[PDB]
């Protein structure tokens, strides 16, 4: 669980840099792990890790106890108000051995197969379309009280 | 109760598993009976199914409850910690005697 | 020698494929009508199947007449078969692959080393075509050449469960098959299939070309689907029955998802790992031939 | 001085004893911080689970107590064939055949140790039952017809644990906001036809669904149950219902779990009403009919073990890991070994295969030679014929 | 008597629990049991303690 | 004694959490083997600094 969580942090940050479109010297297009056999809790971690939830970009999760945050987040996704996100998380949980990835990742993987034709990379993979979410959560972790000015 | 749920839950273990039979034959024989309508509560009834016995199964949920309670019972002395698990085993045996 | 008609060998009444059902010899198509599918949240998407290796395994010097049809049909649908790779007699198909070999493949499904009397056998050209692809069953086990045994089942699903729109799309929801059923239905189905002379189906699949081939694929699609069905029950993660008001609906879940299970169960035939590698290879070759 | 002969000799003895047939468990992971032995138990839904690993405290002739003191002689007053080398003792490579045959004898013995119990339990596995009322939703309903219901207590005592065994999502609660399609989705997701009642009046399309599809509602209690349904038809009534036992075979149908073929049912009908005592007696009799073959080492392992088995319940017994917290886990397709998913009544594959054929023999009309009922009538026997 | 599983009565850790059960386990006496079953249905006149 | 106080205040045991974080008891209880099958582990062998 701690291993998977560290890798989900890594892939989330890397995908956060690729999403901004800046060139990156990434070691591999999908930095996070694929369970082959694991407990339920790891399958949950692989599912929310694959989801690239807006909550990481917003800093809604607390990283002090990262894996726990990810478990609770997978909980909220397991019964998400959004049917798309819920059915997508559930699908990711049902087939954890498959490596879900955004299409923009897959094009990178294809470029890599082009450059090095005999490269090995994980064969079992699904290319889901990411689901947009309009809710921009405010966040700022670290010391400092927020001095609201109520309207 | 608002927060004593474990107490009420244990108390439900004491609820009787029989039925309230009116004293039909005794009424027909016009035997003495101080009640306006005579009846007694039989402790248990004949098993309906070919194999399972409802009474024994009730005891099974009783000792499962008691085992959960014995399990959640915090203790400090090591021998207390021991008899907790031994208690659990012995409940588990009483269930078979009962069945 | 049996002449091959303009249609496949399968057109002959001698090679009818028919499961038992409702006390009669039902054709596979009219059993597959009974099949119904509960779509679930998961999605199967068919990857391109890797091209089968060019290499044809050596047919080791074997004096005997290897019963190959029995070997294959047992490896795919046999109730009790296991270690289907320790013997390695599938390589024997390659003996037929040579032009002008003295070997012949009998309707019995045995590979005689020489032509022999009173034993009818398929036209050697057609069998040469069939061996040129299916000898590669011989390298089902060899590490360099093993087939994918996870991805391939997606195709199985699409060809079994998939609606014409799903088959066109190349993607279908993972489905959970069901049908009103008799006691021990999957076993009896699997054995009615095991007795099938599938060598006819394969030899027609490999020798036929042009319109006559395509007309085969339509005429025999339900047969192929039945083999796919037996196989899919072999790898189905679980297989329950459902009470349905004084009727019973057998329900296998899920189509197109190889659970890789190896422990046996009363409900269905079970693949040992060797049988998984073998079925994977067989699927790779047969699907490669089914799309062209 | 000693370790030169420890790492290089004893280690291949551990490496070799690691492979012995009866050493089935994992012993360590190397991480003291997190290792804990997997805790399988023989859960019986109609009984209490027997943990395999238990602090039963029976000492097995002193075997379970550990002297750490033994390390001192090891470091000090003991010698090794490698340490001696300046004489060079030849190392001994023991014949496999001794421990192999001993293992085979143990295995073969306990393999057939359970057979009569397993067979009988296989037969009665569907025989567990729940009392269930059947209220009649419309006029001229036969007492079989209508909505079927059972108390939450029965479902908890019978249906639930078997749902955990069968590894299906828990059945949906119904709030009367329930479309029939949501119910169908639940009965599909968990193949037993069962849904838990929660709260509120249940709408009539849902009622006709539950009636037509024989789905079993699980009412928390029977107080004013008709208030719980939309009896728009006004046929359903609080006093109009039929109590009846309902066998687990009549709800579950999982081939390696609960024997449920019509032959075994036709067999169960013939059974007199039973008890765990009568059943234990039956098992003992089948056991004394079949005096199993055993090698002398097997007779020795038998007497060593070496007595009663009857204490365990085995009705639909399964092997499952329990949490250290003590809750019994469902079979994890990724963690628990594959063979543990269904104890196939604790029988060999071949015994099941033959068993089907025997069910064909038992069900066959020509051996159904015990006749029921008779007609007294005062006729001449002019032209006799038994038929 | 069938009060304990074999062989937890022999077990050292169980001694507290075993003494606890032997504290309660009356020897069976026919008249006392018949009296129990009977008391269940007989009318009570002096309030039972 | 000082480090012992600092260690034992954390607890004489711990449980690995469903999230995988360690959760020490906070209490100085003597260990018993009955706990070996329990969720708890001895705290000395946690290897947590
Ligand atoms: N994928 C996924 N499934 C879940 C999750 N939570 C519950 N489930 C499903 O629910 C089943 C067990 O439910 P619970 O016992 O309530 O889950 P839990 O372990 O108590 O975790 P919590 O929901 O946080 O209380 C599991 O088999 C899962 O299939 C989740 O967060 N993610
Ligand atoms: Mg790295």
């Amino acid at each position: 669980i701690d291993h998977f969580a560290a890798k989900i942090l890594e892939d989330w940050r890397q995908k956060e840099k690729l999403d901004k479109g800046a060139l990156v010297e990434a070691d591999r297009v999908i930095q996070r792990l694929i369970p082959l056999s694991s407990s339920t809790y790891v399958q949950r971690l692989a599912a929310i890790g694959a989801l690239y939830p807006n909550e990481f970009t917003e800093n809604v999760l607390d990283l002090s106890r990262l894996s726990t945050a990810l478990l609770q987040l997978s909980d909220t996704y397991y019964q998400h108000a959004n049917d798309q996100l819920r059915r997508l998380y559930r699908r990711m949980y049902n087939d954890s051995r498959t490596l879900y990835m955004t299409q923009r990742h897959q094009e990178l993987l294809l470029a890599q197969i082009t450059a090095d034709p005999n490269i090995l990379l994980y064969p079992y993979t699904y290319i889901f379309t990411t689901i947009p979410t309009s809710m921009n959560y405010i966040s700022n972790t670290g010391q400092g009280r927020i001095k609201h000015s109520l309207t | 109760l608002a927060g004593a749920n474990t107490i009420i839950a244990i108390m439900r273990l004491f609820t009787p598993q029989g039925f309230l039979r009116t004293d039909d034959l005794a009424i027909a024989a016009n035997f003495p009976r101080a009640s306006r309508n005579p009846q007694t509560y039989i402790p248990y009834t004949n098993q309906r199914g070919t194999v399972t016995n409802e009474f024994a199964s009730r005891f099974r949920t009783i000792v499962a409850t008691l085992a959960n309670v014995v399990n959640e019972r915090a203790v400090q002395d090591d021998m207390q910690k021991a008899t907790r698990s031994c208690t659990k085993q012995w409940l588990r045996h009483l269930e078979t005697q009962f069945d | 020698m049996l002449q091959q008609p303009t249609g496949g060998y399968t057109t002959l009444e001698q090679f009818a494929f028919t499961i038992r059902n409702d006390g009669t010899n039902a054709t596979p198509t009219q059993f597959l009508q009974l099949l119904s599918y509960e779509a679930t949240e998961n999605e199967l998407v068919k990857k391109t199947i890797p091209t089968p290796e060019t290499h044809l395994p050596s047919a080791r010097n074997v004096p005997g007449n290897v019963y190959i049809e029995d070997a294959i049909t047992q490896a795919l649908f046999g109730i009790s078969a296991q270690n289907v790779n320790a013997h390695g007699y599938f390589s024997r198909l390659s003996a037929l692959a040579l032009p002008n070999t003295s070997a012949r493949l009998g309707l019995d499904g045995v590979i005689y080393n020489s032509e022999t009397i009173n034993i009818p056998f398929y036209d050697p050209a057609a069998v040469a075509n069939f061996a040129a692809t299916y000898a590669k069953l011989g390298n089902a086990s060899t590490p360099r050449y093993r087939a994918d045994m996870i991805d391939i089942y997606a195709h199985v699903g699409l060809e079994l469960a998939g609606t014409d729109a799903e088959r066109a799309a190349g993607v279908m929801p993972v489905k959970r098959a069901k049908f009103d059923s008799w006691e021990g239905s999957l076993i009896s189905l699997s054995r009615d299939v095991v007795n099938w002379k599938i060598l006819a189906f394969l030899i027609d699949l490999c020798s036929l070309e042009g319109e006559a081939l395509r007309a085969f694929k339509t005429r025999n699609r339900d047969v192929f689907r039945m083999m796919l069905f037996i196989m899919s029950t072999a790898v189905a993660a679980n297989v329950v029955n459902r009470k349905v008001t004084k009727r019973v609906d057998r329900v296998l879940e899920y189509i197109g998802v190889n659970s890789m299970r190896t422990a046996g169960r009363t409900a269905t035939i079970t693949y040992d790992l060797s049988r998984h590698e073998f079925a994977a290879k067989f699927l790779q070759l047969t699907f490669t031939r089914w799309n062209a | 001085n000693i370790a030169v002969a420890h790492t290089d000799h004893l280690s291949v003895v551990y490496a070799t004893m690691s492979n012995f047939m009866l050493n089935f468990t994992n012993n360590f992971s190397g991480n003291h911080a997190t290792f804990k032995p997997d805790q399988y138990v023989i859960t019986s839904p109609e009984g209490s689970y027997k943990p395999i690993i238990e602090r039963q405290g029976e000492t097995v002739d002193g075997l379970t107590i550990i002297d750490t003191s033994i390390v001192w002689p090891i470091l000090c007053q003991c010698t090794y064939p490698l340490v001696r080398q300046s004489i060079m003792e030849e190392i001994v490579y023991p014949d496999p055949s001794t421990t192999l045959s001993q293992s085979l004898s143990v295995a073969q013995v306990l393999s057939k140790l359970t057979l009569p119990d397993a067979f009988i339990n296989m037969i009665l596995s569907g025989g567990d039952s729940v009392v269930m009322r059947t209220y009649q939703t419309e006029a001229d309903d036969d007492l079989d017809e209508g909505i079927r219901m059972t108390t939450y207590d029965q479902y908890l005592s019978h249906i639930r644990e078997r749902l955990h065994i069968t590894n299906v999502p828990d059945p949906i609660y119904i709030t009367g906001a329930s479309t029939p399609d949501q119910i169908a989705a639940s009965v599909q997701a968990t193949h037993v036809a069962v849904v838990l009642y929660q709260s509120g009046v249940i709408n009539g399309p849902a009622s006709t669904y539950l009636r037509e599809n024989e789905v079993l509602v699980v009412m928390p209690d029977y107080y004013d149950v008709v208030s719980r349904f939309a009896n728009a038809n006004l046929q359903m009534n609080n006093n109009r219902y039929h109590e009846s036992v309902l066998e687990i075979a009549d709800i579950f149908d999982q081939a390696d779990f609960i024997q449920t073929s019509d032959a075994v049912r036709q067999l169960r009908a013939l059974m007199p009403t039973l008890s765990t005592s009568q059943i234990r007696h039956a098992i003992e009799r089948i056991a004394q009919i079949t005096d199993v073959d055993s090698t002398d080492y097997g007779k020795l392992t038998l007497r060593f073990l070496g007595t009663l088995t009857r204490s365990l319940k085995m009705q639909n017994a399964q092997i499952r890991r329990i949490r250290p917290d003590g809750t019994v886990l469902r079979y994890d397709d990724q963690i628990d070994i594959e063979a543990f998913r269904w104890s196939r009544y604790f029988l060999d594959e071949l015994q099941l295969r033959r068993l089907s054929v025997g069910l064909r023999l038992i069900t066959n009309p020509r051996i159904a030679r015990r006749f029921n009922g008779v007609r007294i009538m005062y006729l001449t026997d002019d032209d006799p014929d038994p038929d | 008597k069938r009060y304990f599983p074999e062989n937890l009565e022999q077990n050292q850790s169980a001694a507290r629990l075993v003494s606890a059960v032997k504290a309660r386990a009356s020897e069976a006496d026919i008249s006392s049991i018949h009296l129990a079953i009977a008391r269940e249905v007989s009318p009570m006149f002096n309030v039972h303690e | 004694p000082v480090e012992y106080g600092i260690f034992v205040q954390r607890g004489a045991t711990y449980t690995i959490n469903a999230a995988g974080e360690f959760e020490f008891s906070g209490r100085n209880e003597k260990w018993d083997q009955a706990l070996y099958l329990s969720e708890h582990f001895p705290a000395l062998f946690s290897d947590v600094p």
